[PDB]
RNA sequence: GGCCAGGUAGCUCAGUCGGUAUGAGCGUCCGCCUGAAAAGCGGAAGGUCGGCGGUUCGAUCCCGCCCCUGGCC
């Protein structure tokens, strides 16, 4: 989770140390945070309440001292003597509720009623004043490049940058006095191959188990979304929120032997602080001793060394874990703890002892303990004493060029120092060493973002770049437009097809087991577990949309779609990671492409009901197979190619009403009426027709016609030819055209006749012919000679007989 | 006045028509259109785009992966891999738009869809700056929201851009500022992953969802109507061309 | 910025007409000699107020076209006279319509830029030159084939051309009976966008056809694209998941009542529950009465938030019936 | 294979289609398309040129 | 991840903790009716009650697992 919550009072406090009197409207602070790159999610005030909301002391139902020697009388987790918040008769709680209140009822936090610690307020004080209901909680979503902003320290530094304020780092040694170092605190061994960068320990001895955290500490924990427990645990969560370094308290008396940081073993378990057993992996980091496991490194402590309500000796832990190891471990067992979320976004390794000393001194103050002057501080082998990242070189005017703004002189150097970097000059080149809490600053582009976001993106002008000499749309892109325009103008409605096939669609289609359409690509994590297969054909998605329309009263439908399919040629095979520090070679690119399933672009359409609506002209016309064939011809004219249709058998189409479509000699798809069994098993309307073509198989064309218009008159003649019923009418037309020669200007079929005059399993076809010469008027004999050659051509090619 | 339309017109889909208008807008500024596969390698969808190895988007939570596990093959979570392919195939300078289907794990309700379309732009040339990014964004905004349209950018984060920003749009035809998309300067790691010298070439990129753009502009209440293919949603938009 | 909205609209209109079977021609700007006398136009008809060329290539054709129809009809005759008798042509071009006698403007010194007033004066001295779209049809509108003998061109095909152009322009038009040469006075519609007239369509007058040597039944359409405003609609449809109710209503009206006026009155009375209305029957049988006609409409009712009862739908139908009685004198069929 | 086209497609004029291709060529390079009247003043047809 | 609450006709939804869901409204079909319609009146069709199993002579209702919506996280 990227969530970060804190109250404005705490944030203003840290900023006001270096800039006395700083105070802004919550609306202004929201705009400033948004302007520098921090997304605010919500700005929620506390309460509010008014009237009789006061603090009382308890002495079921009992009397409550409301102050001034007055007693009013009106469960679970409170004894006699605890300070509580009461709602006297007439009080108005958020919102409109008009009683011992809880943190949830007062709009302050999350079971039981609110119990103020002893000494938090005198019985009778103003409830809204003691609870601090004037405060406002900011809920932020921190991007993963700004782990330093998961704390009051980082967000306060950001505000000081944006308002050009003097900043006092709450993690500094002038603000956290160095406790004495008089010897080791506890023996420990660290396996360096586990990614630990720093591990520090300091104990606190003899704390009062009955002590409770002061109200200002508990209140800040609640507003940040962490429930208070006991002083030892409250200070570790409070310092984590304050400085961004997570802290953990171990019971010193329940640690047996030398502490050890070590990789876990397979099958090894660990009972965490929540009382749940966790299964561990070999890539997990653990803190162990001579007996059991003390913690899952950077995730959560174990119940073995957990601080309890009677703990008196506390060993405090300040460690820096590997971000990748913590992220890999917490996501496996679903533990997005406050510590794990910060470690996976990297934690500043330079403040480990400073946060430790802050924690120990605070615990002794509120619990009456004694801070031991011992300290163990493992800083790697060899020990690391400088946590600064490598320096970055970039030109002084690089942020100016990237932004397109001539910033005043010194802007880049001032802003990069403001965020904590060391900046030196060497001519026109800056050498920038980022601070230890900014591991995201690695190259000049990172530095440019810092200068630009702080100066504000609103100062970058709007300058359209010059237009490059582009080539415009490709031939294929233009064709997809023309096809879409042509189908829509012919009454088709475009849908966006889903790529996930319906469950058992090919079983409903009755396809064979070896049908290539069954060889599908499966998705591992589909939204519907019974629809994991990607579409090899667009028809299932179109037929699904067809059913939706028909089922809702729109029974006369024509739909089309243009989208890619997914057709693998092998089992799912991946290629290994190619190094990102270089360009992949053309062999590696071709290997990447070959590992992907074939994804050609298809066009498809489905039709059902009336193709032509009824009206004052007549009763309309139901969809028939010829309407699907006409959709092919519309697509063909739009693509400026000639197609041929041939009878074929191809499910889910009707075997006697199915055409395979060819361009030249290449098959490009199918069209016609659907099989009545498929329609019945799919709940489709009777007579549904369908088309699907492979656009990638249709070649792009650029014809250059040069017609010459003859000024001479034409000759009209009709020819009737008898053929076997199985002869396609187009084949007869082709044979007539090949015989007639160049005098033939037009040919059109206008009659198909069957009957006993013709003979069983035969048919008569009559074509209208138009002859015209380019250089002369024809005689009738001239046209009849071309007609007779066409008849002889038809006899030779399709067995035609001149009608007698 | 008798009705005369014997073959009543159909309709191209409003998302396709918006995509066409967006493409025409960028063609007129000299850009070109590129396309790529929807089933994409993890190399081009994540690795070449400066995504870390343990990034949460590489998990099974947000990205549709191709079975079996650890196949390094997935349905693309953006059209950015199409621009990586173009950067590898074409000579510089490059000014390309990629409009294609994109797949996310969000469920389908009135304001979210797992299958959506987005437009992405990528310009790589000598001396390109954030001013050029903002000029292109404002021209895009005016073309789609009217002459009084203007964009606003705020800092954000994306793995493949540095600096990174989110884009808001102001259209003076609301039924204020609306979140529109994201943008930034092309990260130098992306340029090095494509064989381009980051010291000689700079670049910018942006990305907006088409379904999102159509929803708040026209005021469409239920985005499930955009994707379910009901004739009643498409016909009011006209035949289209 | 690419193409303007008007440049884009002209492409879409041309694509739609071509896909609907029309063949584009390039119209000549010089009018055929005495064409307005062939049309029988009055001496004061605004189309006769033409700009004339001093030195035309044909001395008998000096005038510039105020309408695209003469050039389209000349190309139609060329096609028909050469054996192509089933033809549909269209054209998109400017016309030349002066508002005064030819008036020139003196030479402006070219050593400087002309002022904006001098520019407006040069523009005001030119005749108005708006963009028109026009079409002509004759012969078979649908060819014969294995489906049947085809269908001859009729006035309704010219009215459909108007609706093709309107859908391409993304505007709503209405058609109203009109008298306007050279159209047939009983088969002529005036086309309106809102309350502004944008042109005419229908069958040509039989006398004009005879005098001009045109094919019988020739139909025509001409619209002024400049009078059609460029629109940019932003629909926001809300698809209702509830079922519909289907009912038909049969209304008897006087024969002169336009069918669209009945549909408009039905829509006005039915209210928002009416999702769709479609005329599917016009009956003038003997049970209806002379000079009267029965019209039957298919109605689709659907609520956005509930399932309707038949009574709910019948209540909306009955209010539509009363609306039609009040507006066009309709009587419920019985 | 029976004929199925009941409404034979028309044609845009080849000169119009060429002008459209020429226009697209220049728009793709950032140019724009402007128009004017065919009946023009002599000032703009000759004198200004 | 919890005990729940939901998945029921073409659409939108009721209802039963074993032998008929006499399911509703609208959608589909037939008749009277009309030149043909619709309404009206009078007749009907259609669900394997979320999937796979368990118990039982017999399960929409009782057991177990899983699929998908939500409420709370
Ligand atoms: C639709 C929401 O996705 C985005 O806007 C973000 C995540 N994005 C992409 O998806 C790809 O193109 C981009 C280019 C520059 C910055 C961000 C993006
Ligand atoms: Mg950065
Ligand atoms: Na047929
Ligand atoms: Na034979």
């Amino acid at each position: 989770s990227n969530a970060m919550r804190l109250p404005y009072s705490w944030l203003r406090e840290v900023v006001a140390v270096g800039a006395s009197g700083w105070d802004v409207t919550p609306g202004e602070l929201e705009q400033t945070l948004l302007r520098i790159g921090h997304e605010v999610e919500e700005v929620i005030p506390l309460g509010p309440v008014d009237g009789p909301v006061t603090v009382g002391r308890v002495a079921r139902a009992c009397a409550v001292d409301i102050g001034d020697r007055q007693y009013r009388e009106i469960a679970t987790n409170f004894a006699v003597g605890d300070l509580v918040v009461v709602a006297l008769p007439g009080a108005t709680l958020p919102g409109g509720f008009t009683m011992i209140c809880s943190a949830a009822e007062l709009n302050l936090g999350a079971s039981g009623i609110l119990v103020l610690p002893p000494g938090a307020a005198e019985p009778g004080a103003d409830g809204a004043g003691v609870l601090g209901l004037d405060d406002v909680v900011f809920h932020l979503a921190i991007t993963p490049d700004r782990g330093y902003c998961m704390s009051v320290r980082g967000l306060a530094r950001e505000l000081a940058c944006a308002y050009d304020l003097d900043f006092v780092d709450p993690a500094s040694n002038s603000r956290v006095p160095p406790l004495p170092i008089e010897g080791p605190a506890w023996p420990l061994t660290v396996q360096p191959e586990t990614g630990v960068r720093r591990f520090a320990l300091r104990p606190v001895i003899g704390i009062d188990p009955a002590a409770v955290s002061p109200w200002w500490l508990q209140r800040r924990l609640l507003l940040c979304g962490i429930r208070a427990t006991c002083p030892a645990v409250d200070v570790t969560n409070y310092v984590m929120l304050e400085l961004g370094h997570p802290m953990h308290a171990h019971d010193r008396n329940r640690i047996s032997g030398t502490l050890g940081v070590r990789f876990a073993r397979s099958g090894e378990t660990a009972v965490t602080l929540d009382g749940i057993e966790r299964k561990l992996d070999t890539a997990d980091v653990l803190i162990v001793d001579d007996a059991a496991t003390a913690a899952i490194g950077g995730v959560m402590g174990a119940a073995s060394t957990e601080v309890r309500a009677d703990s008196t000796d506390v060993l405090l832990e300040a460690a820096i874990w590997d971000p990748a190891a913590v992220s890999r471990t917490q996501r496996r067992l679903h533990l997005p703890s406050e510590a794990a979320r910060r470690y996976e976004r990297t934690v500043d390794p330079a403040i480990s002892v400073a946060a430790l000393d802050r924690c120990a001194r605070l615990l002794a103050d509120i619990a009456g303990g004694e801070v031991s002057p011992t300290l163990t501080d493992w800083r790697g082998d060899p020990p690391c004493d400088d946590w600064s990242p490598p320096p970055i070189r970039m030109g002084v005017d690089v942020p100016d060029r990237i932004a397109g703004v001539a910033y005043p002189q010194g802007t880049t150097a001032r802003r990069l120092a403001q965020i904590g970097a060391v900046v030196t000059h060497d001519g026109d080149t800056l050498t920038v060493t980022p601070p230890s809490w900014r591991p995201d600053l690695r190259q000049p582009a990172d530095l440019v973002e810092e200068v630009l976001r702080l100066e504000g993106l609103e100062v970058i002008p709007s300058v359209l770049p010059p237009a490059p000499a582009g080539r415009g749309l490709t031939a294929g892109q233009q064709r997809r437009r023309t096809i879409g325009r042509s189908l829509a103008l012919s009454g088709y409605v475009e849908i966006l097809p889903t790529p996930f096939l319906p469950a058992g669609v090919f079983d409903l289609w009755g396809l064979e087991a070896d049908d290539s359409r069954r060889m599908t690509t499966r998705v591992l994590n589909p939204l519907e577990a019974d629809r994991p297969q990607l579409a090899t054909t667009l028809l299932p998605a179109l037929l699904e949309a067809l059913v939706r329309n028909v089922s809702r009263g729109l029974v006369d439908v024509a739909l089309f779609a243009i989208a890619q399919v997914v057709q693998p040629t092998e089992q799912t095979r991946g290629v290994g990671l190619i190094p990102v520090d270089r360009r992949p070679t053309d062999d590696e690119i071709a290997m990447l492409d070959a590992s992907l399933p074939r994804q050609p672009q298809h066009v498809a359409a489905v039709l059902a009901g009336l193709r032509e609506p009824r009206g004052p002209w007549g009763p309309g016309r139901p969809v028939e197979a010829a309407d699907a064939f006409e959709a092919v011809r519309i697509i063909a004219r739009a693509s400026r190619v000639d197609v041929t249709l041939r009878p074929a058998q191809y499910l889910p189409w009707h075997p006697g009403r199915c055409a395979q479509v060819f361009v030249g000699e290449s098959s490009v798809g199918h069209a016609g009426q659907l099989h009545p069994a498929v329609i019945e098993r799919s709940g489709l309307p009777k007579g549904t027709c369908a088309v699907e073509l492979n656009l990638d198989a249709i070649p792009c064309s650029a014809p250059l016609p040069a017609p010459r218009v003859s000024p001479y008159p034409a000759v009209f003649q009709d020819v009737s030819l008898v053929v076997a019923a199985d002869i396609p009418a187009q084949a007869v037309a082709d044979a007539v055209r090949a015989g007639a020669g160049d005098l033939l200007e037009d040919i059109a079929l206008f009659d198909v006749f069957t009957g006993p005059q013709i003979g069983e399993h035969r048919k008569s076809l009559t074509f209208a012919l138009r002859f015209r010469a380019p250089d002369r008027t024809l005689t009738e004999d001239d046209a009849s000679a071309a007609r007779d050659a066409a008849v002889q051509s038809a006899a030779e090619r399709v067995g035609a007989v001149l009608r007698g | 006045t008798l009705p005369s339309t014997r073959v009543p017109a159909g309709a191209r889909h409003p998302i396709i028509m918006l995509a066409e208008h967006v493409a025409d807008t960028f063609i007129a500024m000299g850009w070109e259109l590129a396309e790529g596969p929807e089933v994409e390698t993890e190399q081009f969808n994540f690795d070449a785009l400066n995504f870390p190895a343990d990034h949460p988007a590489r998990g099974e939570q947000d990205t549709f992966y191709i079975a079996p596990e650890d196949s390094r093959q997935l349905l693309r979570t953006h059209t950015s891999p199409v621009q990586i392919r173009t950067l590898l195939a074409r000579e510089l300078p490059v000014y390309i738009i990629s409009i294609g289907r994109t797949f996310r794990t969000d469920e389908l309700d009135a304001t979210h869809t797992p299958i959506f379309h987005q437009v992405e732009g990528l310009a790589v040339d000598r001396g390109l700056s954030m001013a050029h990014l903002r000029g292109t964004l404002d021209a895009f905004a005016r073309a789609e929201f009217g002459p009084s349209a203007r964009t606003r950018i705020r800092p954000h984060f994306f793995p493949f851009t540095e600096p990174s920003a989110e884009v808001d749009v102001w259209f003076a035809n609301k039924i204020a500022w609306v979140e529109w998309g994201g943008c930034g300067m092309v990260h130098p790691n992306v340029l090095r992953a494509t064989g381009i010298d980051p010291d000689l070439y700079s670049g910018f990129a942006f990305g907006m969802g088409l379904e999102r753009t159509l929803q708040f502009r026209n005021g469409i209440p239920d985005m499930r109507d955009m994707v379910e293919g009901d004739v009643r949603f498409s016909l009011p938009f006209g035949v289209g061309a």
